[PDB]
């Protein structure tokens, strides 16, 4: 089972700060250290800083400006990550891990994407995406759904919640005026469709928001 | 502190084929090298310790070497699912450190784009937006032209394409042309066509519909 | 005599292990500190207790060395009374 | 048998001390040395005096050596001499 | 002896801006590395102790990071008070070392 | 208060030899070393030697070549520099430090200038500068005063005793036939002048001279 907790996403506006966390589970020890570390998109992981839940102490990388101010809570098995006054550089995907203090991170967590902005929260619009009523079709047919109007990322797009992967491509969003916009497609037999249901579970963490959309054929 | 050298940035090599993977450390290290893998958006994952010692649910396929202050990965027949990003990190000496990194790619055979052009929902049209979408699926190289004509005519305005990363499926990749407009605009213009300009081909790939 | 030698063998291997913990929990946050994963600490303070220390591995901060002094004392004293228990009892 | 220990651990750390100040005082003046702030030579007297010496730090100084003999020597002998009253007492 | 260089001698930032000036030994120095201040006609002024180290009664503008032969003194946010000349200066071996110097200016 | 008093300046004819001096004061243990640094207009800071009062060693710099003999004296607290047969090369400002045997040195002199040269001290002429009787002025008006005749180098020109000090500009002296001239320069808000004094109090170590002149408007 999935060892270090961390919640999908958190908004920020500048000068703001938040509070990131990372809930464990699994084996624990004294020995055992936990670590973050930064991601900006498009390029690589930044080691932030380091604490001894079962003693406490925390050391923070010098040569990055100190933002952050790790803690941690012994009975809940959690750790907490304090960032404060934040800018559009402090935007990126956090990562917490767990290193049995031998050097290496065994596993991590699935990050946080935090967004340092002033816009504000806004669920995803998910529409459908059946052919077009003269579309000829042959051993495979192609179903998918837009999901725009959306904002700060990230948002998950599993198909069928989650047994239907094989032929799924999720495009990267695209930023406009404040919205975010992507597109998931699917790709399956055309002789299973549309006899066997097919929809696309679409979650957006910043609005606690999951939403499904069967994907029939047009009128 | 230490810093780790990885170059170069991007190794492209042929399926089934030997890759190798470098990390130079701006001091002796000794063994303390440790090796994750990361594909799009996904978290890291140890995928080497202590430069040569394995991990269990890793392929066989990987493997490490070195000492000091050089190191490689090796990967033994790669294949899409290795599409990645590799760092190295280091816990010789406090505080630890990552290498810059370095993008796999892997180089198939040419394969022509799958199109498909979809028409706006009307759950969207009923809130005054036409998104017209068109999808150019699974080709190869990634290099690729998408073209809007609108009754026959180009289009330019409102449209957002996005493309993916190489694919860890079947090492190709995928585009994504969204033409938007409002349900006025959609609503007086009669065929949307969308055409696909690639080097498998020479005359372009094209899925058209008509709004009637 | 086995009691004598017995006991300190006992606070050797107590602080053997309380040393390597206390000296990553020091050398940590040390720019170029190599005391810094428990393995190798534990290495450490044996070969400091008994007092040969090769230098492969040291402590470079104020607390390092003081869980190293208080290491090297718990050796020096436990080896010489397992020494002198065990040549008495000869 | 608290008084030949507790007589050899006062001589120690006046050893400790006053070597610690000669050898940075010897020191000194020595291109190369690393012997030369007071906090660091005070943790070379020590792994000194108890002999472990790890050698990240050593005099390359006559007098710097010859202070090192003494704090070895004193170490020594002190740390022989409360192993020895504390093997006695028990 | 121990050679500290200092470059680029003269380092041109905008108000506000993050600031960082280098200090490279010849050999590994461990944190034996310290830096000073020095105004137009002033005396010099320590900075930052043993490379990270803070000092009391100067801005937490100020910051060090570094060991071994490669030393950084950091400024967030510079600022018209900040023009001066920086210099480094180490403590590993004898006889101590200054660094050429490295000039701010906004 | 001060801990390390230098001597402002002290003029020297080439083959000449001068001992500088450095009292002490506050805290004061027998791990303490004083140094000196050496410095040439433009130029960086040079170690020139070390002394350890307590014991009274000296060590100096292989490099350069030894010009200097340090010495101090336990009961005064006073560390003392001789430099002899001086030339055009040796001219600088010499800082003393003080360094707690820990390698850095906490707090430093205000350095002694010293100028090698056949040349004779002239104490310097300071003459007022008040805007010429046309000046029409604005929300604020500046006023000065020329320091010129005077040498060695250096001069200490403070407003008001040193209460004006916002908006004071000290040009930098230029040499001319054995002579140097600089001048100071003071902005103040119009309404306050001349009601409220303004003077200009001019200090010139190498002759023990300081002297005062009031800037009050022509005539
Ligand atoms: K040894």
């Amino acid at each position: 089972q999935v060892q270090l907790q961390q919640p999908g996403a958190e908004l920020v506006k500048p000068g703001a700060s938040v509070k990131l966390s990372c809930k464990a589970s699994g084996y624990t020890f004294t020995s055992d250290w936990i670590h973050w570390v930064k991601q900006r998109p498009g390029h690589g992981l930044e080691w932030i800083g380091e604490i001894i839940p079962s003693y406490g102490r925390a050391n923070y990388n010098e040569k990055i400006q100190k933002k952050a101010t790790l803690t941690a809570d012994k009975s809940s098995s959690t750790a907490f990550m304090q960032l404060s006054s934040l800018t559009s550089e402090d935007s990126a995907v956090y990562y917490c891990a767990r290193e049995r203090g031998d050097g290496y991170f065994a596993v991590w967590g699935a990050g946080t994407t935090v967004t340092v902005s002033s816009a504000k929260t806004t669920p995803p619009s998910v529409y459908p995406l059946a052919p077009g009523s003269a579309a000829q079709t042959n051993s495979m047919v192609t179903l998918g759904c837009l999901v725009k109007g959306y904002f700060p990322e990230p948002v998950t797009v599993t198909w069928n919640s989650g047994s239907l992967s094989s032929g799924v491509h999720t495009f990267p969003a695209v930023l406009q005026s404040d919205l975010y916009t992507l597109s998931s497609s699917v790709t399956v037999p055309s002789s299973s469709w549309p006899s066997e249901t097919v929809t696309c579970n679409v979650a957006h963490p910043a609005s606690s928001t999951k939403v499904d959309k069967k994907i029939v054929p047009r009128d | 502190d230490i810093l780790l050298t990885q170059s170069p940035a991007i190794l492209s090599v042929s399926p089934g084929e030997r890759v190798s993977f470098s990390c130079r450390a701006s001091q002796s290290i000794g063994t303390d090298i440790h090796w994750y893998q990361q594909r799009t958006n996904g978290s890291p994952r140890l995928l080497i310790k202590y430069a040569s010692e394995s991990i269990s649910g890793i392929p066989s396929r990987f493997s490490g070497s070195g000492s000091g202050t050089d190191f490689t990965l090796s990967i033994n027949s790669v294949e899409s699912e290795d599409i990645a990003n590799y760092y190295c990190q280091q816990s010789n000496r406090w505080p630890f450190t990552f290498g810059s990194g370095t993008k796999l790619e892997i180089k198939r055979a040419d394969a022509a784009p799958t199109v498909s052009i979809f028409p706006p929902s009307s759950e969207q049209l009923t809130s005054g937006g036409a998104s017209v979408v068109c999808f150019l699926n699974n080709f190869y190289p990634k290099d690729i032209n998408v073209k809007w004509k609108i009754d026959g005519s180009e289009r330019q305005n409102g449209v957002l394409n996005s493309w993916t990363d190489q694919d860890s499926k079947d090492s190709t990749y995928s585009m994504s042309s969204t033409l938007t407009l409002t349900k006025d605009e959609y609503e007086r213009h009669n065929s949307y066509t969308c055409e696909a300009t690639h080097k498998t081909s020479t005359s372009p790939i094209v899925k058209s519909f008509n709004r009637n | 005599q086995w009691r004598a030698a017995g006991a300190a063998t006992v606070l050797l291997v107590i602080v053997l292990l309380a040393g390597s913990y206390l000296a990553v929990l020091a050398e940590r946050g040390a720019p170029g500190a190599q005391l810094i994963t428990y393995p190798r600490a534990l290495w450490w303070s044996v070969e400091t207790a008994t007092t040969v220390g090769y230098g492969d591995l040291y402590p470079v901060t104020l607390w390092g060395r003081c869980v190293a002094v208080v290491v090297m004392v718990a050796g020096i004293t436990s080896f010489g009374l397992v020494t002198a228990a065990l040549a008495t009892w000869f």
